[PDB]
RNA sequence: AAAACUUUCAGCAACGGAUCUCUUGGCUCUCGCAUCGAUGAAGAACGCAGCGAAAUGCGAUACGUAAUGUGAAUUG
RNA sequence: GCAGAUCUUGGUGGAAGUAGCAUUCAAAUGAGAACUUUGAAGACUGAAGUGGGGAAAGGUUCCAUGUGAACAGCAGUU
RNA sequence: GUACGUGAAAUUGCUGAAAGGGAAGCAUUGGAAAUCAG
């Protein structure tokens, strides 16, 4: 084997004798991306998973990001 | 169950953080029973498997009807 | 092999049993699917 | 340092529609369909 | 029936080979019942399961 | 079930008693579902759950 | 119907010419062929005893004459076919008893 | 199921398990003046 | 030179999935607004339902808790 | 607005049912036994095994029970 | 009848009718048989 699984994006293109990611260029900070690689950005842009966090954002939005209770 | 019934050992699900110390003292505080031995594995399925071995003081039937799964 | 992590056991477990079949009673709630 | 420094391949049969180096073919080597031949006369009259 | 599973018991039983294991014929029915290594034992000690001799050197 | 508001109404050490009540009461229905349980029981598991989360609420 | 008689098989002539690896099981082949024709009975079956007899000396060498006995057993009409010793092979079928 | 490929994979799958319990029962059972063969005179008002 | 076989025509039955109608989809245009993250984002993994594999939801308070609204369901 | 582009995609033909792909007996089980199981006979590897283990690798492939859809250049009770 | 709206052609089996001496398709003119306007 010379890819194993990678840490950050759990696929398996973690170059073992390289030490870093083919996919996402693990251990870099930053992610592997390429403006060449279109489809190779929307298969795991924003929205390919939960956006939990930035679902409650845009959901929070609308009331001006207001705290506290109802009266 | 050929277990409880031969060896006094009780086999739990555990979590899977817990440790030997900590399914003792989960065990001890839950059922009021003191254990001699805690053997652990890894089930392939990714849960962990206890074996509790109790004293020759207690019946491990007794705490198997107490807590209902006998 | 043997000497395998144990995210592996889950991540090996999980895949097999995606591998299973779908209920008949899920069915019968309209509609549920594959893959 | 001195001292020490194509095929014709027919698609047909087996070797219809291919696309890289077929079975038993080796080196430097060329693929010919018969329909290139209607070009190959277009090219000589050229 | 299948006494494929038996066969692998009274090998392992009686610490032979599938080769030295023999079974009686005509006892197909208790043979097949005896699932477990304890029932294999009471069919051996019955006599049902034989273990073949070793035969000259 | 438990009510938010008469939980809301109780002092935080007792909350914790009837936690630890509750989560016992959730270990015997688990037990219950192992050994062959009836659609009561299996039912009583759900609301128990929502039990705990709402005695964890009031005391967070 | 059910009756019972001893008869001699030249096996010799049966097997003459007969591939070398096949000589045992075409033995067989002609016992139970040779059974159906004499006993008219389709339903034929070999006594392991006899099935040793004919595998005795390998698969093959066949002897030359075999003393058999056939005999019209009711079904469950099949000939059951198992071997007889004799001192000498050559002797004329008999209706037994 | 929206999914044509996977609605007929179930029903598939719940045809062979709706036989092979009809046929589980119709063996353990295996009357005739009971269950009688119900038809359109049988149902005539 | 009858039958078989071959072909032609018609009928029926297959095989196939064209046509027609449709359509919680796509595409295009226009309009309004400006809001990710060390207070841990996007993404990944693993889990969670009485009976669940995907998708959806959620995170051991786990197909949700509180609160407010509606007012009697859920549904295989 | 198609007959063609060694056109695209799907469907289907003739070729063509063509090219082709060391066991024997009795018994049990079964709707069904050239292939399953047991016993007998005959053979094959012959300690360098068709033996018995591990590493790496696979990931449940171990075991028991059931079924005989798809696998099986045949079939099965597999 | 879920191998599920409609269900074309290629192609296949079946029945009916007819043709057939080393091609077939087609055109023209009529005959026969069948069937239409009538
Ligand atoms: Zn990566």
């Amino acid at each position: 084997k010379s890819h194993t699984i990678c840490r950050r994006c759990g696929k398996r293109s973690f170059h073992i004798q390289k030490s870093t990611c083919a996919c996402c260029g693990y251990p870099a900070a930053k992610t592997r991306s390429y403006n060449w690689g279109a489809k190779a950005k929307r298969r795991r842009t924003t929205g390919t998973g939960r956006m939990s966090y930035l679902k409650k954002v845009h959901r929070s939005f609308k009331n001006g990001f207001r705290s506290g209770k109802p009266a | 169950m050929k277990k409880i019934e031969d060896d006094n050992t009780l086999v739990f699900h555990v979590h899977l953080k817990a440790n030997k110390f900590t399914i003792k003292e989960a065990v001890r505080k839950l059922y009021s029973v003191e254990p001699v031995k805690i053997n652990t594995l890894i089930r392939p399925n990714g849960t962990k498997k206890a074996f509790v071995k109790l004293s020759a003081d207690a019946d491990a039937l007794d705490v198997a009807n107490r807590i209902g799964f006998l | 092999p043997s000497h395998k992590s144990f995210r592996t056991k889950q991540k090996l477990a999980k895949a097999a049993r995606q591998n299973r079949p779908i209920p008949q009673w899920i069915r019968l709630r309209t509609g549920n699917t594959v893959h | 340092r001195l001292q020490r420094v194509p095929t014709l391949v027919v698609a047909k049969g087996p070797n219809k529609g291919l696309k890289s180096r077929p079975k038993g073919v080796k080196g430097k080597y060329k693929m010919v369909d018969s329909r290139m031949k209607k070009d190959l006369r277009a090219q000589k009259r050229l | 029936a299948n006494l494929r599973t038996q066969k692998r018991l009274a090998a392992s039983v009686l610490k032979c080979g599938k080769r030295k294991v023999w079974m009686d014929p005509n006892e197909i029915s208790e043979i097949s019942n005896a699932n477990s290594r304890q029932n294999v034992r009471k069919l051996i000690k019955d006599g049902l399961v034989i273990r073949k001799p070793n035969l000259m050197h | 079930a438990l009510k938010t508001f008469e939980l809301r109404k109780q002092s935080q050490e007792n909350l914790a008693e009837q936690l630890q009540e509750l989560r016992q009461e959730l270990a015997s229905l688990r037990v219950q579902k192992i050994a062959g349980g009836s659609g009561s029981k299996l039912s009583k598991i759900k609301t128990t759950r929502k039990d705990i989360a709402r005695i964890l609420t009031v005391i967070n | 119907q059910v009756v019972t008689r001893d008869y001699t098989i030249h096996m010799h002539k049966r097997l003459y010419g007969v591939s070398f690896k096949k000589r045992a099981p075409r033995a067989i082949k002609e016992i139970v062929a040779f059974a159906q024709k004499h006993m008219q009975t389709k339903e034929v079956r070999v006594d392991p005893s006899l099935n040793k007899e004919v595998w005795k000396r390998g698969i093959r060498n066949v002897p030359h004459r075999l003393r058999l006995r056939l005999s019209r057993k009711r079904s469950d009409l099949y000939t059951y076919v198992q071997a007889v010793d004799v001192a000498n092979p050559k002797m004329e079928t008999t209706v037994v008893e | 199921i929206k999914n044509k490929i996977v609605r007929q994979q179930q029903y598939m799958k719940a045809l062979h398990q709706k036989n092979k319990d009809k046929l589980e029962r119709r063996k353990e059972r295996a009357r005739l003046s009971e269950n009688i063969p119900a038809t359109i005179e049988s149902k005539r008002v």
